[PDB]
RNA sequence: UUAACCAUUGUAGGCCUAAAAGCAGCCACCAAUAAAGAAAGCGUUCAAGCUCAACAUAAAAUCAAAAUUCCAUAAUUUA
RNA sequence: CUCUUGGAUCAGGACAUCCCAAUGGUGUAGAAGCUAUUAAUGGUUCGUUUGUUCAACGAUUAAAGUCCUACGUGAUCUG
């Protein structure tokens, strides 16, 4: 029942280290490497909502993959009432 | 036979939920919890750990365990107390983009099979859904002073929430 | 209860009833009008490009019938093949036929019957491919082509050495 | 059913029922269902019609050729023979 | 025609089958009946046509093998029953498994029997002049057949 | 190759604030005879119930409709409206009734839903009405009218009810009512004939 | 064998037959579901 | 619009609810994979378990013609 | 605001069956029961009024069925 409350107090440490990363009691908390030391694509992740069917290209898997989910959504909607 | 549980290392004996059913299949129930407890000593504890215990006609104990749940792991990273009931407008933890990258550098390595989860987008989007599933709003970046301003609002908001529950609880007791 | 109609009025209704005209020939038994050409949705064209790239890029293509292995047991084979950097490819049979009709490989159509899977790589690690096959005895191999040469299972085993 | 033996030749265009029947025989639920059976698959390159052989420890041997028998008949005969 | 032979070892041998007479009078007809211009000109009495779609034990063949369209399949199926009930197919009787023998009762002559004789109730109370209960004769499915009479056929007797 | 296609979208639908059906108060012969002149077309929603007979709806009928629809409908995605007046005609006063004519829409539903979802419940409610009715939609309702026009144009009968009645051939008007000239034989008492042309 | 005006299938296993001049819905798993017209 | 075959996972999504895990709710509802809804149903004290939809593989193609004792006889095709 | 029925004798008939008979389902272990389908075969008792607006009580029975037939039936009898 002892869910851990909010932890840490230092914004700089939170942005330059992370205490919660460590998963071994013996293991120490890891520290963050330089920004340039990580790949560019890591920082280029999509931080917004997923692209909608209108935005996605009709010739892309993502456009059709969402369309497949929507069709399943429609089937469940119809199947619910029977 | 694969059996999956999220029991926490801190508490090793649920009891009737697990021991009898496994005993009905046929297992060393006393060994099972103690075997879980000695594993708890070896590694961290107090956190819900998924397990993949295998039960066969041979009746062989094969516990499989590893790194803990993502939500609790993210809660420490974002300083999240816990989930809130509403989860619609509830905001607890806001964390930096860089912090998200570093936390998951080794967390995704806990995959039971060596899943080629090279895109971290798969994990952050799952955490976005997880946080929203919890009483959490995940913003791109939060300022510490902004957190303090909200925390003052949250304390007032939480106090009003308790009063609303108390009024309903008192009314229910009268009924 | 419907109030009865004077017999004279009843006679009027019987004579003025609707009569439909009937065609000389029933449409179904007639030859069908030509169907409008179907439009290729953005699945075959995108899928078409993928199959062209995998056949051209990968020198060796091994065709094996799908044995419907369990997901838990399916993962290890992918991981074993992933350790060998060998990929598994599956495509709908319908879209596979047109390329095999007009391509460098055209005699593999009899093999391409039923459920099938394709083993594709960029290196001729055939011994590892056969070794990963030995993990599952029941699963057979139908053969295919290695290094742009068409051969069956019996030849592949000797080719591994 | 103590043992089950299936053989066929892929590249020759001939009976396909056997290959589908092999798939049904080589099914994880089926192999568990008749656990006693040993599943064996051996592909051949000669000009030989596919032959299915079922072997019993009691000495009864059931040989089945897909040459003109459909997959349905394969299972139907197999089921009745297992009963005996 | 494929026959399965059991010699235990069993095998099936394919044999030759006679082919349809060449030169259909009306090519481009999708169903075999249309090809020969027989749409509305066959009845239960036409055993020669009907027998061609019958198994050696009197059963109907599946549509996929025959290739008939839905409308003609239902008509042929219904006409076969009446031909059986009218004693017009003596060599297509049911198979007696081990010791069963024909019931050996007297045979009542019939024709144009819509329903199974077993499960029809008697008409104990017939009606008065224009409230009479009718006794069905023939099948509704064959209504549209060509008629050589001044007025349409009387289905209810 | 299962062929997937774009799914229909309800991005044009807007849900009213008051989704549920409001309560009808218990308290405030040619009326049911002949064709309906009111509420004959779709107003707001895409689905409704269409009467095929003339009948009186008392208060008890209203509650049966209200409770059934309110119990099933989802306020978030569904809405319903009343398309008929409340009971106003006094019957000896013991109770009040709302007259209904053939072709009148009784209740109309809408929202982000398709007809197939609501067919079963609407048909069930229709069966319980005191007059014969069937659930219809915008497309189905238009098709019936289109079918009626087709039947008149292609009819092969040289003789029709309208010509004979208006021209008094046979002196047929001796045996007819004034209304026959208007209705043209499509209405008899309170009953509507669906195939009379 | 409840005799009802409309016979309706009540479970997946229910099936329909035409015996002795009437329509039946028969379910082996649940004999409760047996009906006649 | 269908009859054939199937089912891996982030994690048991938060929430006084012990727990309420796709399924009491309650808001969110995202994730990987070719292909899988924080689930259209059952079912579990909660869990388990059964299904649906997905994976490849197939095929077909609206309303209508009761009380004395049965009561003409019969009949489907000739212009 | 109001204002023809009983009984005796002899019974003809319907099935919407009370008992006897053949069956399906069950929250049917056996024994008892509750419900539904089919069928008109013969049967279906004896005494009594302190209170009870077209009621009740005693003793029994395998059962003490519901109805139609100008109160079935007074040129057969009777209150
Ligand atoms: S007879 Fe030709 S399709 Fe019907
Ligand atoms: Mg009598
Ligand atoms: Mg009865
Ligand atoms: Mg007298
Ligand atoms: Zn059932």
């Amino acid at each position: 029942a002892l869910k851990d409350p909010e932890v840490c107090t230092d914004p700089t440490q939170l942005t330059t280290h992370a205490m919660g990363v460590n998963i071994y009691k013996e293991g120490q908390d890891v520290a963050l490497k330089a920004d340039s030391e990580y790949p560019t694509w890591l920082f280029q992740v999509n931080l917004g909502p997923p692209k909608k069917l209108e935005e996605l290209e009709p010739e892309s898997r993502e456009y059709w993959r969402l369309l497949r989910k929507q069709n399943i959504w429609r089937h469940n909607r119809l199947s619910k009432n029977k | 036979g694969v059996i999956r549980s999220i029991v926490r290392a801190g508490q090793a004996i649920p009891g009737p939920p697990l021991g009898p059913i496994l005993g009905q299949r046929g297992v060393s129930i006393n060994q099972f919890c103690k075997e879980f407890n000695e594993k708890t000593k070896d590694i961290k504890e107090g956190i819900p750990l998924p397990t993949k215990i295998f039960i066969k006609p041979d009746r062989t104990f094969e516990l499989k365990i590893g790194q803990p749940t993502v939500s609790y792991f993210l809660k420490a990273a974002a300083g999240i107390e816990k989930g809130a009931r509403h989860t619609g407008k509830e905001v607890a933890g806001l964390v930096s983009l860089k912090h998200v990258y570093e936390i998951a550098c080794v967390k995704a390595k806990d995959d039971a099979f060596a899943m080629q989860d090279v895109p971290l987008s798969s994990v952050v989007r799952s955490i976005i859904g997880s946080a929203r599933s919890l009483g959490i709003r995940v913003v791109k970046d939060l300022s510490a002073e902004e957190l303090e301003a909200f925390q003052k609002e949250r304390a007032v908001f939480l106090a009003a929430q308790k009063e609303a529950d108390l009024a309903a609880q008192a009314e229910a007791a009268k009924k | 209860h419907w109030r009865v109609m004077h017999f004279q009025r009843q006679k009027l209704m019987a004579i003025t009833e609707y009569i439909p005209p009937k065609p000389a020939i029933n449409p179904r038994c007639l030859p069908p009008p030509p169907k409008p050409p179907k439009e290729e949705s953005g699945l075959v064209r995108l899928l078409r490009q993928d199959i062209v790239a995998v056949f051209r890029d990968n020198r060796m293509i091994a065709v094996c019938q799908n044995v419907a292995l369990s997901a838990e047991d399916k993962l290890l084979l992918r991981h074993q093949l992933r350790k060998h950097k060998i990929f598994i490819k599956v495509f709908p049979s319908q879209v596979l036929k047109p390329f095999l009709e007009n391509s460098k490989y055209r005699n593999l159509l009899p093999l391409f019957v039923g459920h099938n899977l394709l083993l594709v790589s960029e290196e001729p690690k055939v011994k590892e491919m056969v070794r990963v096959l030995k993990s599952v005895p029941f699963l057979p191999l139908l053969g295919g082509c290695v290094d742009d040469t068409i051969l069956s299972r019996q030849g592949l085993v000797d080719y591994a050495k | 059913v103590k043992l089950v033996r299936v053989q066929f030749c892929p590249f020759e265009k001939n009976v396909e029922s056997t290959r589908t029947f092999l798939q049904t025989v080589s099914s994880e639920k089926v192999r568990a269902t008749n656990l006693n059976c040993s599943v064996i698959a051996d592909v051949r390159h000669d000009g030989s019609e596919p032959c299915v052989d079922v072997l019993f420890g009691d000495g009864y041997r059931l040989i089945m050729r897909g040459a003109h028998l459909t997959t349905q008949e394969m299972l139907s005969a197999l089921a009745s023979h297992i009963r005996d | 025609l494929r026959e399965v032979v059991k010699i235990t070892v069993i095998e099936g041998r394919i044999t030759e089958t006679p082919k349809a007479t060449p030169d259909p009078p009306n090519p481009s007809g999708q169903c075999p009946i249309c090809r020969w211009n027989l749409k509305h000109k066959y009845t239960y009495e036409d055993v020669l046509l009907l027998s061609q779609f019958i198994r050696p034990y009197g059963g109907m063949l599946p549509r996929r093998v025959t290739g008939l369209c839905r409308e003609e399949h239902r008509k042929i199926e219904e006409c076969v029953k009446m031909a059986h009930r009218a004693g017009l197919l003596p060599n297509h009787r049911p198979q007696l498994p081990e010791g069963c023998l024909p019931k050996d009762k007297p045979k009542l002559n019939r024709y144009l029997t819509r329903w199974a004789p077993k499960s029809v109730k008697p008409i104990y109370k017939k009606g008065h002049r224009w409230n009479k209960v009718g006794m069905a004769v023939g099948s509704p499915l064959l209504k549209d057949n060509v008629c050589y009479s001044r007025r349409p056929l009387k289905m209810m007797h | 190759l299962k062929t997937l296609l774009p799914v229909p979208t309800f991005e044009n639908v807007s849900i009213p604030e008051r989704s549920k059906l409001k309560f009808v108060e218990r308290v405030p012969l040619k009326d049911i005879r002949g064709p309906s002149t009111e509420a004959t077309d779709f107003t707001e929603g895409n689905f409704a119930i269409l009467a095929l007979g003339g009948g009186y709806l008392h208060w008890g009928h209203f509650e049966m409709m209200r409770l059934t629809i309110n119990r099933f409908m989802d306020p978030k995605n569904m809405f319903a409206i009343w398309r008929v007046p409340a009971p106003f005609k006094p019957i000896t006063i013991d109770h009040y009734v709302t007259p209904v004519k053939t072709g009148c829409l009784v209740v109309e539903m809408g929202g982000r839903c398709e007809f197939e979802e609501v067919k079963g419940i609407l048909n069930q409610v229709a069966h319980k009405l005191p007059f014969p009715a069937k659930a219809v939609s915008r497309k189905t309702l238009e098709r019936m009218h289109q079918n009626q026009r087709e039947r008149e144009l292609n009819n092969q009968n040289p003789w029709t009810f309208e010509h004979i009645a208006t021209a008094n051939m046979f002196g047929i008007r001796k045996f007819l009512s004034p209304y026959d000239l208007t209705q043209k034989g499509r209405y008899w008492g309170k009953f509507y004939m669906p195939k009379r042309v | 064998f409840k005799t009802k005006g409309v016979i309706k299938k009540r479970c997946k296993d229910c099936y329909k037959v035409k015996r002795r001049g009437r329509w039946f819905i028969l379910c082996k798993t649940n004999p409760k579901h047996k009906q006649r017209q």
